[PDB]
């Protein structure tokens, strides 16, 4: 009856058959692929109108890169 | 019925140590009125109560504890 | 480091003068891989390098690949044989 | 606990077997009462021959009584098992199956209904409830 | 109707459960003198704990907030001597 | 460093301070009080806490030993701000504290007594509470009003407190 | 004739909704949850009685 | 060491008695399900059904076949017990309310999880039989194929969390339950726990197979207990998985304002109130789930291994690495990697 | 050369019915042969029926498909019409197809929710058992037994 | 192989008096005494010949009264060669 | 000496001391009969180990590289805020090389037990 028709000969009836006769592989597949296509394709668009990325988080001890000025209290 | 409200019922209409009888022999809690006694003692009940399905109208309440 | 040490060398010993079935040399093996791994983890431990639980991580994974194969060859083995001699090799 | 948890194993032979079916239905309902038939001997406690015990079956009933942990009991349901019923003259069937396993209780009826059958049981527990185990280990 | 015989013993587990739950946090509270307990605690929560023993004088997690630490703080200074890990 | 490992004994150092180290003042505060009062002492003590971590870095080894005297320092400045809370702020700091001892030492716990806390820090010692390292457009999360996160039970006498400050005006 | 994936009525989408979601299965437990609602059948033997007629042997 | 010991008795006399009694509430429920009553004689309302049972066992003969590794049979049901309660050790009740507050719980969790194939697995050796083998084969690798799916479900929890720890995984759900965002996941969930515990409809084992009860065909007295109580034991404890995972765990609704109005200060009444709120919060979720696994037992009939063994591996399986693959992305478009 | 791997599958099995003792020969997951031994019920009824009257071996006849006996009855008393060149009466024709349809009922019910109940469905057998119970009622109302009836008859 | 112990007959009459006490029986300190004792026929005493019996042995008897406690090449490999192990 | 510690310990005394009143209570009675291992009621002969499919053998083996698949990723979702964008690329990179080889596994129908015997399909021809 119904039979695979090849995803080279025609691809769009191909994608159909799929989602018709396997959809659990044929929406394993779609949801695989959605996540990386769309961190390329969308993640630049939430940066540019939904909100920038945030500022990072200290993970020492944040050290001056200057010298030691003289400084003066609580002295022995 | 295995409804709350029909056992609380029962047992209202029947009272505790009826209630304790009952509990500790059948195990659910009917009221009905009695119909008549055994030659043996035995106690017979008939109820109306539309809660109770076909075939459990009737019943026995025995006259000792080795029931039989 | 003595624990590892010495459960690398029994292991080895009882592989090597195994005499009795194809399975001890199996266990011979998994056995010496987690005493090398006992006595990296306890230089790591010492130096607190991260470096020694990295490699004992990556042997973890390995010895699991590896057992995997090992029991795929003797499947295999045994597919034309029917049985496993106490010399089965 | 022995009348509490009564579980049986089912030698369902013949049509005895229907009416032992119609126990655990829902009208009667047995498992209200503790009992679970269990597919495996080791896992029971009452033997329950229902139905005709063939001269071909003979052997075999014996094997899963003789595999009954102990404490067992064994009811015989029908005419078939009490004493060969309707087949009793045959040159097939076994006269009774107290010719291979003891009995404790025999329940009559060519099939005895489900309450019959519960009734038998009800006999069983009595036998049951008035064993001596400690008492009777103090008596010796 | 709802059968309530079938939920009998659903209610015995449900207040099982709340009833150990909730002796447990009394215990627990108990334990701790009078605070909930401290959960997901790193390195510096586990130093921070130890450095307050130090200054409450054994009391488990009684706070002090003054603000110069009694004499006995110089010299009650703890160490620990690890055995050899062979 | 790590953690002691399995069996450790705990022991103490009977020995003074060698004579010629000019004494000084400890801390007092818990664990509690001290992350409470942490973000006024970092405003208050930042020159002195920079020239230390700087002086241990330029002793590249030593540090522990040449820098006793910037720790001297580090530790008195400390001292000042947490004795000037004692003095002019204690009732909120305990509040503030206490809240604390009950929430796990989450100060997203503890907003309501905190509140008050920075109130009276800023009035009366002109300190500030401050997040460093934000954009003008990132909103620090203490200054948030209607977080995401909220504690289990908003604690009592935080909650009094609070709706006494709204009605006198202070908040 | 036995009709193919091509000529049929309803979408891919729909169809893998009730694939996914087990829509029968649900409704199958929905009836099974109906009868916990329902009197049951059982009687009190014995207390109670089944019934017994005039011919009974 | 006096709390710890009172505590203790507490918890496992619960954990004990909650097992027990789920025996008697899944007879009654697929009773009531079958318009039947179900153990309503021993005990009032059926309520020492349980305990009949257990003296019953505890008074029965135990019998070790002739071919038989005796030992290995007496110990094997035993391992399945002791790792199932040991799991519940790590599960809390409130915060930090637990006998173990592990940082690494969760994976103390899949450790002592990952041991409950042993049972099934030694089972088979036990005899010398073999159909027995070849059951206990099955078993065994219906068991471990539907362990990748549970590990692959906390992985995906994880990726949002980043704690091993489970009073955090639980805290972190005040905002959402999981099982809003992920809600495949939570079906995902409960019908690989029916699987990993051999419930219907993935009970091949003890329902079709050569041996007329599983491999606990040739069990009898004690051990037979073992087996019992470990598979009602783990009903709970993966049901407690889910709840802690996807369901918050001890969290029902914020009841700050109402404990405001309540009390004006801390006391062990307040304490006491708190407790039980949380622990009933989890207990009545629990309760869902056991009835849930009861409910689907009434529901079906059974899959077969080929049926089960496809189901996990070309169904299930290839899903979860897809959600492998969406998660993270779905963190990373929207800059919300969880700290730890 | 393939090497069977022999089970006996039965008698004392829940889906081999007690009686069944179905000798099965596997290569790994498949039957390759199967050998049903039966005979476990076999009772002599041949035999004993010679010896009966006729109205005396009707009872055996109720015993042997003991879920549909009043058809099994049926088909003794029409056989035994057709040699004894009789006529039942038009009311016995409707009671005979009536009880008939019910039997036929009766019997489906027990097929199809032991089939279920061997498959795993374990519930459509309390269900339908209930229905069974109330077509017994009419059993036992119209014959005095609830199963073997000895109520149709040859005339 | 079956496992022997030799005692000093006053430690062991100990443990026999000592085990006494449980409530199933156990080997007895009077069966203690009587393995000193070797059978001794009397002289004069009818015996299985004046009832035309004649006894089974032992040795032909014990493998079949002791069965169900059993514990349990070149050719074989050869004909193992020709079977099927693994399949589909 | 936590509770941690203290309930590992009491749990297998308890199974212990349940196996030793049963032990102690139960009666114990072997005899030839009764050891006899349950079949159904009959005796079978002692055979040559069966010869299985090699899907049963492949679901045991290929668990073993699936399950350090997923344990591997413990690292990371550890790790995730840490390596943010590059270790999520990397992450990636791995799933979907391991993806490979299930798509190996699928298309090869490697756990799939085929029934041997199928309908014959043939038609039938006469040569008249
Ligand atoms: C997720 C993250 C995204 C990254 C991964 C992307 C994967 C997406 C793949 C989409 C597949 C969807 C699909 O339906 O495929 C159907 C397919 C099944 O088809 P089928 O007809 O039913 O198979 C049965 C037939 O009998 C079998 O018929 P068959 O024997 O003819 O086989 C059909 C074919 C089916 O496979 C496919 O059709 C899918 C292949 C799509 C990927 C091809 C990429 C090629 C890009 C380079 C362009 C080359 C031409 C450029 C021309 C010059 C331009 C002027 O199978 C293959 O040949 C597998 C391809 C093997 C790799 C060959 C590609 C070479 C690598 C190219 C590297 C490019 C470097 C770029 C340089 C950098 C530039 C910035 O399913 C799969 O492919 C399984 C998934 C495996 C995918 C790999
Ligand atoms: C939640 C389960 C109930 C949901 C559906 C309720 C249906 C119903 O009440 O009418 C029965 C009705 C039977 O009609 P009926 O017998 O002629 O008349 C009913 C009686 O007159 C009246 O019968 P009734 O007296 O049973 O109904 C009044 C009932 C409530 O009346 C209501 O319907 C109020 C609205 C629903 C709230 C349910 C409150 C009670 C929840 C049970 C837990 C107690 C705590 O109040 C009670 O008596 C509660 C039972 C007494 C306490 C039970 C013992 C507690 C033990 C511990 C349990 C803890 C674990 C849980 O059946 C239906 O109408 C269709 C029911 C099909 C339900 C479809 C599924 C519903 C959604 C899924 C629920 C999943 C479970
Ligand atoms: C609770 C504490 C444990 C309770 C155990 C009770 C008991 O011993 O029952 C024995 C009892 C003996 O079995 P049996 O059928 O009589 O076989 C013995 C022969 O038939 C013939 O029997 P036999 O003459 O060879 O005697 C064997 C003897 C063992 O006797 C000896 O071999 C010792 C000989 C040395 C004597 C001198 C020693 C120095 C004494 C110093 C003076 C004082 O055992 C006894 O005499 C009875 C046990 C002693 C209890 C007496 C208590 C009296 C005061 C109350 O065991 C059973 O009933 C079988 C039940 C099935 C057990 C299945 C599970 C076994 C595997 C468990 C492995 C656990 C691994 C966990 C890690
Ligand atoms: C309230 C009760 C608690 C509720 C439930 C727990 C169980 C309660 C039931 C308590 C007692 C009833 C069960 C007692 C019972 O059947 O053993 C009876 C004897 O009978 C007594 O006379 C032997 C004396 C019995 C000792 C009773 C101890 C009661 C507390 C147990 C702890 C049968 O053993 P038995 O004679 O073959 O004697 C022994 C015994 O079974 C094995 O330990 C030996 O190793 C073996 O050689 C065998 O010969
Ligand atoms: C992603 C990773 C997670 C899933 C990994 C599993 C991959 C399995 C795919 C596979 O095995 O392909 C084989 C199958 C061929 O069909 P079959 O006849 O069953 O082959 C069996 C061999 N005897 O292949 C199939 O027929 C089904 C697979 C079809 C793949 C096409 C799916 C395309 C997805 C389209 C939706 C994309 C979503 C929106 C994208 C927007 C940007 C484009
Ligand atoms: C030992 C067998 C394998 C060990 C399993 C490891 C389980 C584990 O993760 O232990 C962690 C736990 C302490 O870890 P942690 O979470 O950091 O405690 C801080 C609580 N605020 O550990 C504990 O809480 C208690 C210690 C459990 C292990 C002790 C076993 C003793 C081993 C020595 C055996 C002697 C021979
Ligand atoms: C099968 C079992 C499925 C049962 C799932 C029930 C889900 C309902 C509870 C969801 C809980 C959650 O994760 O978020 C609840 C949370 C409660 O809000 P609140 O108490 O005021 O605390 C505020 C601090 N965030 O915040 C919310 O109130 C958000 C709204 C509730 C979550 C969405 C509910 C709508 C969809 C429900 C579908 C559930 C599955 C079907
Ligand atoms: C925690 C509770 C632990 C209770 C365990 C106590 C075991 C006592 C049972 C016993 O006496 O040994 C039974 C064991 C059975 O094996 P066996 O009789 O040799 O062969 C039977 C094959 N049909 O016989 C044996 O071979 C003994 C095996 C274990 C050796 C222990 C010796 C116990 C001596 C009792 C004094
Ligand atoms: C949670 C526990 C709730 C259940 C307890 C009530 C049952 C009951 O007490 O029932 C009464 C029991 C005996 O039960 P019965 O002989 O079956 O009579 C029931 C009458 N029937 C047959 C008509 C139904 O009396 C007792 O010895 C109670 C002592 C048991 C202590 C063990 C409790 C375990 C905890
Ligand atoms: S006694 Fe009657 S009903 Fe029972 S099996 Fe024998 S013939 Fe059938």
């Amino acid at each position: 009856i119904n039979a695979n028709p090849g995803f080279w000969n025609g691809p769009f009836r191909y994608l159909r058959w799929s989602a018709h006769n396997r959809p659990h592989l044929f929406f394993a597949f779609a949801i695989g692929i959605a996540g990386p296509v769309a961190a390329l394709t969308l993640t630049p668009l939430r940066r540019k109108y939904l909100y920038p990325d945030h500022s990072p988080l200290p993970q020492s001890y944040p050290l001056p890169q200057r010298a030691r000025e003289q400084l003066t209290g609580f002295d022995d | 019925s295995s409804s709350l409200y029909r056992v609380l019922r029962n047992a209202w209409e029947v009272g505790p140590r009826s209630y304790w009888k009952q509990l500790n022999s059948i195990g659910d809690t009917k009221s009905g009125r009695l119909v008549g006694t055994d030659i043996y003692g035995n106690k017979f009940y008939e109820t109306d109560h539309q809660d109770e399905i076909h075939l459990r109208t009737r019943y026995v309440e025995y006259k000792e504890k080795d029931y039989d | 480091m003595f624990i590892g040490t010495i459960i690398l060398v029994l292991s080895f010993l009882g592989f090597v003068f195994n005499r009795r079935n194809i399975i001890l040399a199996f266990i011979c093996l998994e056995t010496m891989l987690l005493g090398i791994n006992l006595i990296l983890l306890r230089n790591s431990v010492l130096f607190d390098d991260i470096s020694g639980s990295l490699f004992a991580i990556v042997i973890i994974i390995l010895a699991g690949v590896e057992s995997a194969i090992g029991l795929s060859l003797l499947v295999s083995y045994y597919r034309l044989r029917g049985v496993i001699n106490s010399y089965g090799i | 606990a022995r009348q509490g948890s009564f579980w049986p194993v089912t030698f369902g032979l013949a049509c005895c077997a229907v009416e032992m079916m119609h126990v655990s239905a829902p009208r009667y309902d047995q498992d209200r009462l503790g009992i679970i038939f269990r597919a495996s001997p080791r896992q029971s406690d009452i033997m329950i021959v229902a139905g005709t015990l063939t001269n071909k079956m003979a052997p075999v009933l014996r094997q899963v009584y003789d595999q009954m942990p102990e404490p067992r009991w064994v009811i015989s349901m029908g005419s078939c098992a009490n004493g060969g019923g309707y087949y009793h003259f045959s040159y097939s069937v076994v006269r009774g199956c107290d010719r291979i396993v003891p009995v404790d209780v025999y329940v009559p009826g060519c099939p005895p209904t489900s309450e019959a059958l519960m009734y038998g049981v009800f006999q069983l527990q009595r036998k049951m409830r008035n064993t001596k185990i400690t008492r009777m280990w103090y008596r010796k | 109707a709802i059968p309530f015989e079938a939920l009998l013993p659903y209610g015995i587990i449900f207040g099982l459960l709340t009833a150990g739950g909730g002796a447990m946090q009394v215990l627990h509270v108990y334990r701790n003198g009078g605070v909930r307990d401290r959960f997901a605690i790193d390195q510096w929560d586990s130093q921070m704990m130890e450095r307050d023993l130090r200054l409450n004088g054994g009391q488990g997690r009684k706070q002090v907030d003054q603000a110069t630490a009694p004499e006995a703080f110089k010299h009650n200074h703890v160490w620990k001597s690890e055995r050899p890990l062979i | 460093p790590r953690e002691a490992a399995a069996h450790w004994v705990p022991f103490e150092d009977k020995a003074n301070m060698p004579d010629n180290v000019p004494d000084v003042v400890e801390v007092g505060a818990t664990s509690a009080p001290l992350l409470s009062a942490s973000y006024f002492i970092g405003a208050k003590c930042k020159p002195y806490n920079d020239d230390f971590m700087l002086c241990r870095e330029e002793s590249q080894g030593s540090g522990a030993i040449d820098c006793l005297k910037e720790g001297r320092r580090v530790t008195r400045c400390a001292v000042s701000v947490i004795e000037d809370i004692n003095k002019s702020c204690l009732d909120e700091f305990r509040l503030h504290w206490q809240c604390l001892e009950q929430n796990n030492h989450q100060l997203s716990g503890c907003r309501k007594a905190e509140a008050l806390l920075n109130k009276c820090v800023f009035t009366k010692l002109n300190l500030e509470k401050k997040i460093p390292g934000l954009r003008p457009d990132e909103e620090p999360v203490f200054l948030k009003k209607d977080p995401w996160i909220k504690p289990a039970v908003d604690d009592f006498k935080s909650v009094r407190a609070y709706a006494e400050a709204k009605k006198n005006g202070t908040l | 004739r036995p009709a193919t994936w091509e000529e049929s009525e309803e979408g891919a989408l729909s169809k893998a909704t009730k694939y996914f979601l087990l829509a029968e299965m649900f409704r199958g437990l929905y009836v099974v949850l109906e009868q916990f609602f329902r009197a049951p059948y059982t009687i009190y033997y014995p207390f109670e009685k089944g019934p017994v007629s005039p011919r009974f042997r | 060491m006096i709390i710890n010991i009172v505590e203790i008795l507490i918890f496992l006399v619960c954990v004990l008695f909650s097992v027990a009694y789920l025996t008697v509430a899944e007879r009654k429920t697929l009773a009531y399900m079958q318009r039947r009553l179900g153990p309503n004689f021993v005990g009032y309302y059926g309520l020492l059904q349980a305990f009949a049972d257990a003296v019953k066992l505890l008074l029965k003969e135990i019998v070790l076949p002739k071919e038989s590794n005796y030992i290995i049979l007496v110990i094997s049901p035993l391992i399945t017990l002791i790792t199932a309660l040991i799991g519940w050790v790590v599960i809390p009740l409130g915060p930090g309310i637990t006998l173990g507050e592990l940082n690494l719980g969760i994976l103390f969790s899949l450790a002592i999880g990952s041991l409950g194939v042993f049972g099934s697995l030694l089972s088979g050796w036990s005899s010398n039989s073999k159909y027995s083998l070849l059951g206990s084969i099955r078993s065994t690798a219906q068991l471990i194929s539907y362990e990748l799916i549970l590990t692959s479900i906390f992985i995906i929890i994880i990726m949002f969390v980043s704690s091993l720890n489970i009073t955090t995984i639980i805290e972190t759900q005040r905002v959402v339950w999981y099982c809003i965002p992920l809600l495949p996941l939570l079906l995902i969930f409960f019908i690989a726990s029916v699987a990993e515990t051999a419930r219907p409809p993935f009970d091949l084992t003890e329902s079709e197979s050569e041996l007329v009860a599983g491999y606990f065909t040739e069990y009898s007295g004690s051990p037979f207990v073992f087996f019992f109580l470990a598979e009602y034991s783990n009903i709970i404890l993966i049901s407690a998985f889910n709840g802690y995972l996807l369901l918050g765990g001890y969290l029902s609704f914020n009841y700050s304002y109402l404990f405001n109005i309540l009390f004006n200060d801390y006391s062990y009444v307040s304490f006491l109130f708190e407790g039980l709120i949380n622990s009933s919060a989890y207990a009545i979720k629990l309760v869902f789930l056991m009835f849930s696994f009861i409910w689907v037992r009434a529901a079906f009939p059974r899959f077969t291994y080929d049926n089960l063994i496809n189901f996990c591996w070309i169904i299930l399986l290839p899903l979860l690495f897809g959600i492998f693959l969406i998660i993270p992305s779905t963190l990373y478009i929207f800059d919300s990697f969880p700290t730890l | 050369r393939i090497r069977a791997f022999t089970i006996n599958f039965g008698p004392q099995h829940p889906a081999a019915h007690g009686v069944l003792r179905l000798i099965l020969e596997l290569s790994g997951e498949e039957i390759i042969r199967s050998d049903p031994h039966v005979g476990l019920l076999h009772r002599g009824t041949e035999k004993l029926i010679e010896y009966k009257t006729y109205m005396q071996a009707l009872p055996y006849f109720d015993r042997l498909d003991y879920v549909s006996m009043m058809t099994n009855e049926q088909v003794f008393s029409l056989a035994v019409e057709k040699l004894l060149n009789v006529e039942v009466p038009l009311r016995g024709k409707y009671i005979r197809t009536m009880f008939g349809e019910i039997t036929r009922v009766l019997n489906h019910l027990m097929s199809v929710c032991s089939h279920a109940m061997d498959v795993g469905a374990l519930t459509p057998f309390l269900w339908g058992f209930e229905e069974r119970e109330k077509l017994m009622e009419f059993y036992e109302r119209v014959s005095g037994a609830r199963l073997h009836a000895a109520y149709v008859r040859p005339g | 192989e079956v496992r022997h112990i030799e005692l000093p007959k006053a430690l062991y009459q100990a443990y026999t008096k000592a085990t006494q006490a449980i409530w199933w029986p156990t080997y007895s300190p009077d069966q203690v005494e009587r393995q000193f004792l070797s059978q001794k026929i009397d002289p004069s005493a009818k015996t299985f010949n004046d009832l035309d019996l004649t006894p089974m042995e032992l040795p032909d008897l014990m493998f079949k009264l002791i069965r169900p406690y059993r514990v349990n090449v070149s050719q074989l490999e050869n004909k193992e060669k020709t079977f099927v192990h693994i399949l589909d | 000496m936590n509770t941690f510690i203290i309930f590992i310990i009491l749990i297998p005394i308890v199974g212990f001391a349940l196996l030793a009143v049963n032990i102690l209570l139960a009666v114990y009675k072997p005899y030839n009969e009764k050891l006899g291992a349950f079949e159904c009621g009959l005796t079978s002969f002692n055979q040559t180990r069966l010869a299985f499919n090699a899907a049963f053998i492949l679901v045991a083996i290929l668990f073993l590289p699936f399950d350090l698949e997923i344990s591997t990723l413990l690292p990371y979702v550890m790790s995730i805020y840490l390596v943010s964008n590059y270790g999520f690329t990397i992450v990636l990179l791995f799933l979907l090389i391991l993806i490979i080889g299930f798509v190996y596994e699928i298309n090869t129908n490697a756990l799939k037990i085929n029934k041997h015997n199928k309908p014959n399909t043939d038609s039938l021809i006469y040569k008249l």
